[PDB]
């Protein structure tokens, strides 16, 4: 078909190992986020549970494609096909992906080269809490996702206008907290292997 | 043989068979039909504000590339093959860790119709949030959701 | 027989097999005859309402595909060869969580006969469920299955 | 006391909006419908709108009536497109839990005191 | 390079070898030579019936298809090689939930 | 040049015996380690053990990945460890380890053009902690990681 010879050739001489740009300058991921649920907040193990939809746009040159056709709207096949940025989230205790029925991932590719690639995740966050005024306490819970291997010279991150979303937020499995809001932030943070460009949600 | 005529019909299907595009690709809408045959109701989870399910999930739907002819007008074929063509990305929007079953083998069925119909079924054990009243509790009664749909596609 | 005959002899009967059809996929039924020896019932919860259970499972089948002559012993094969070889799609019903134990290998076992016959062994650990009547309790008797 | 508050036009020959507001609750769990009452007593769902944000329609006016909710407003909007003068009724918000129903009106235990709506060609 | 003929040496020993064969099929009988090293004795669960324990678990054997001739007597070969060849199937009968440490 | 980097990476990896290690005939390859704690989670006197989360990252060389005309430190795709030699490191006292999988395996290759290779994994490890309770609770523990 159409759509099967676009995606032959623009997987044919692929190299999914290289980012876009690996020569002339960062690839600029704009992030944003839907938190379907925070889950409970753990005192005992300092920890929280979130569950997100979390989405990366990006442009890759390499799978532009000349068509009448605008977007090639797929399914998680070729994920593992092209290149994907290493994001990975700083304080997660622990973290998982969605895989049934099918791993829940989408990817979108428009003839311009924007790249679209959502995921559906459930984070176990730590977020060090002093209960010193317990049970009048409050507290501003992070969760930081960065770049694992590029350094801020070859990746660097971006909040959308829509950075953070919300649905119903006070039907969250938060027993004994009230969410009273989110904020966002962006920082370098220097490392023994460079300096990376750090995204953070406080709740 | 009585086997090589089916090797070469599913080799013959499966020629040219991309698997990465949704069945009436920029002709029509697929349109899946869905069915779910609970198994048993699992316990409900205060604590989690959760329960469990065990389902038959099935699925099925046209696609005018897997037609053949052959002796028999339903193929029901190992499950492996099921990865080998296009099926829906269903996934359950309240779900919470679900399990797919693979004792001994992968608890899947595939069925192919002469005319193209696929049959497409998988056992699952699927955990999902219930919120619940609980200013009425002991009294208290409950409805809880169970809501799947495509991840990928949309209307 | 001989390393070089048996070699060739697996590659013959493996060349040419569609694992994805069953071994008449036009003709009658195939029988499988089926072997438990229990190795353990361990855990018994009236908490979780269901029992664990270890066990060497052990499956019996025909595939005339695989019939082999001139090698008059059985073929006790290496256990990948099962990923190639076509095997009944056993489940337990009342399973809540199960594995094939994997320690130093998958505990699982391929013999074939020179009739063709496939034994096929696994050794399992299955959780379950058993929904037990304490009305009686403690002064009662449980029907437990595996189905 | 709680009431659900109704906001929306009365006369029309078009296009409308209908807004629902409610307070007074830590209960936040309920799906919000709309029912209508033309002249003949009867209850007619319309719309309604799940905490998972999920639509549901009423094969009547399905394409044509779309809803919405603002959760931090605590509120359900009603966007009326395409009336014809058959529409003409009363419109009541309802909020409440699905039990037995998500489509039928005992289900819900809070309504408001409703609007009238009227088309004139 | 130097590591050629090593690679050339691990390709014609692989070369024509099937895994799925024991050593000496039909022929005789594969001797295992096998002994165990406790690292840490592990704890006592007395409402299981159960303990622990973590060992290094060595075996030993001949395969005559494997022989070779080179530089160095011994290779100390990738553990990658191990899935490559027969190895024995050896299990634990009373074993409950064992693990084969992979980290890293 | 992208295309450039691309055949060079191939070259590279064409004909590259993952089996051998660096210097298979030759004297030792040196692996220089170091590691960032992110946090201790779990220390439990019942069970014993101590919960680990860092940042651990071995640096050595491999003359066969060394590459000339990229000045450049090739940052490449985790899943190219699959095909590279890495060293069998292991923890001694461990119980139970995992390397975070999300949104993809956290694992980091970095080639420099002398063949240098740095290798990152995030990793949380359970290790065991044989603690002496008799001066409980104004006791002074020792806790490793081998
Ligand atoms: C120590 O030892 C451990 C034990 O060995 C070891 O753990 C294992 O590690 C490996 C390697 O990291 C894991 O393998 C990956 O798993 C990914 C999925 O992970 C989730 O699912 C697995 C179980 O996998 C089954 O289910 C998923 C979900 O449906 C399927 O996607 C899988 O194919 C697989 O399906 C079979 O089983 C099902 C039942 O389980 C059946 O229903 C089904 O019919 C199949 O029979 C879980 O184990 C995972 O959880 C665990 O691990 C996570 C971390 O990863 C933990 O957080 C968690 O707690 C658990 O511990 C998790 O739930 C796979 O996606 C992945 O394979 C893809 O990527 C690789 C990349 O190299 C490809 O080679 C591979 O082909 C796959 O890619 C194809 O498919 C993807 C997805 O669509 C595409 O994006 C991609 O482009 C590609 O497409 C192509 O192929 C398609 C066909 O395959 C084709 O259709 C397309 O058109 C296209 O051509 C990989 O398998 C493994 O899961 C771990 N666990 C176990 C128990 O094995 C651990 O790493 C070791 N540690 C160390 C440090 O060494
Ligand atoms: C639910 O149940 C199902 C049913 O059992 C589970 O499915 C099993 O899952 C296994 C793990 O995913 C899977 O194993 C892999 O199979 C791949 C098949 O792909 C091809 O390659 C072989 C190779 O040819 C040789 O095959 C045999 C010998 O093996 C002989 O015929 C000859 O020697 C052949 O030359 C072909 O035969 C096939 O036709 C395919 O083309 C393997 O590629 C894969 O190999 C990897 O694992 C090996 C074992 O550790 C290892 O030796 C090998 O090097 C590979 O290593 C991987 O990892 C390293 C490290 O990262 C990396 O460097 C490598 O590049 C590679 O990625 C596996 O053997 C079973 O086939 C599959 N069974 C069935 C019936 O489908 C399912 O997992 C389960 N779900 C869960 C998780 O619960
Ligand atoms: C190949 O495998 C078959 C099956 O294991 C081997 O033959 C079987 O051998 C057993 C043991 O001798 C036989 O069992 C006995 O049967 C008699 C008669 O009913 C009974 O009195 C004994 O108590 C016992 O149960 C079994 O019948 C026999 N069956 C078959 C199908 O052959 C065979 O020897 C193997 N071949 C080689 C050379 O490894
Ligand atoms: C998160 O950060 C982004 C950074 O761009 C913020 O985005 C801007 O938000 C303002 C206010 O809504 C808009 O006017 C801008 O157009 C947005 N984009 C840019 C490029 O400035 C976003 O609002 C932040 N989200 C918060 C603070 O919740
Ligand atoms: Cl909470």
């Amino acid at each position: 078909g159409d759509v099967t010879v676009i995606l032959n050739n623009l997987l044919e001489g692929y190299d999914n190992k290289l980012r876009p740009d690996i020569g002339v300058k960062p690839t600029l991921i704009h992030t944003d986020m839907y938190v379907n649920s925070i889950g409970p907040v753990n005192a005992i193990n300092m920890e929280y549970t979130i569950d997100i939809f979390f989405a990366q746009t990006w442009y890759d040159r390499r799978l532009k494609f000349n068509s009448t056709i605008k977007v090639l709207r797929l399914n998680s096949n070729m994920v593992g096909k092209i290149w994907i940025p290493d994001t990975f989230f700083r304080n997660s205790k622990k973290a998982d992906a969605h895989w049934i029925t099918t791993p829940n991932r989408m990817l979108r590719i428009w003839n311009d080269g924007r790249v679209l690639y959502t995921l559906r995740l459930t984070i176990d966050a730590e977020c060090q809490l002093q209960l010193h005024n317990f049970p009048m306490d409050e507290h501003s819970c992070p969760l930081e996702f960065s770049s694992y291997g590029y350094p801020r010279e070859e990746i660097v991150y971006q909040w959308k206008r829509s950075s953070v979303e919300v649905g119903d937020t006070r039907s969250w499995r938060l027993y004994q907290f009230s969410f009273v809001g989110l904020r966002n932030t962006t920082e370098v943070v220097k490392t023994t292997s460079g300096d990376y460009v750090v995204m953070s949600v406080y709740f | 043989d009585n086997t090589t005529v089916f090797t070469r019909i599913l080799d013959r299907l499966l020629d040219g068979y991309d698997n990465r595009l949704r069945p009436g690709l920029g002709e029509r809408v697929t349109e899946v039909k869905t069915d779910i045959f609970v198994t048993s109701f699992g316990p409900v989870s205060d604590h989690d504000m959760e329960y469990t399910i065990d389902v038959f999930f099935r699925q099925s739907w046209k696609d005018e590339r897997l037609k053949f002819k052959g002796p028999m007008t339903v193929l029901r074929l190992n499950n492996l093959m099921a990865s080998k063509i296009w099926t829906p990305d269903t996934f359950f929007h309240n779900g919470k860790k679900s399990v797919a079953h693979n004792m001994t083998m992968p608890n899947k069925l595939l069925r192919i119709t002469e005319d193209g119909t696929l049959l497409y079924t998988m056992r699952l054990t699927v955990r999902a949030e219930c919120p619940m009243h609980l200013e009425d509790f002991p009294m208290d009664a409950h409805a809880c959701p169970l809501k799947f749909g495509s991840y990928a596609y949309t209307r | 027989g001989n390393m070089s005959f048996v070699k060739e002899t697996v590659d013959k009967l493996l060349k040419g097999y569609d694992i994805r059809l069953r071994p008449d996929f036009g003709g009658p039924p195939v029988c499988v005859g089926m072997n438990i020896d229990i190795a353990s019932i361990d855990m018994v919860s009236e908490v979780n309402m269901d029992y664990t259970l270890t066990m060497y499972f052990q499956q019996y089948w025909r595939d005339k595909r695989l019939a082999y002559s001139g090698i008059p012993l059985n073929l006790t094969l290496d256990n990948r060869v099962a990923d190639q070889l076509w095997v009944p799609d056993t489940y337990f019903l009342n399973d809540k969580k199960s594995f094939v134990h994997g320690v130093t290998v998958k505990n699982r076992m391929i013999r074939l006969h020179p009739d063709g016959t496939v034994l096929y062994g696994l050794r399992i650990t299955t959780t379950a469920a058993c929904m037990m009547d304490l009305r009686r309790y403690p002064l009662d008797e449980q029907n437990c299955t595996l189905e | 006391q709680v009431q659900l508050q109704e906001s929306g036009g009365g006369l029309v020959q078009g296009s409308l909006r209908v807004s629902c507001a409610a307070s007074g609750r830590t209960f936040t769990t309920y799906i919000m419908a709309w029912f209508r009452q033309a002249p003949g007593k009867e209850r007619e769902f319309l719309a309604a709108m799940d905490q998972g944000r999920i639509q549901y329609y009423g094969d009547s006016v399905r394409g044509r009536f779309t809803i919405s909710r603002d959760y931090a407003k605590n509120s359900v909007d009603l966007q009326l497109d395409g009336l014809r003068p058959e529409d003409t009724a009363v419109y009541y918000c309802a909020a409440g839990a699905g039990f037995w129903g998500l489509r039928t009106a005992s289900s819900y235990h809070y309504w408001g005191q409703g609007t009238q709506v009227t088309v004139s060609s």
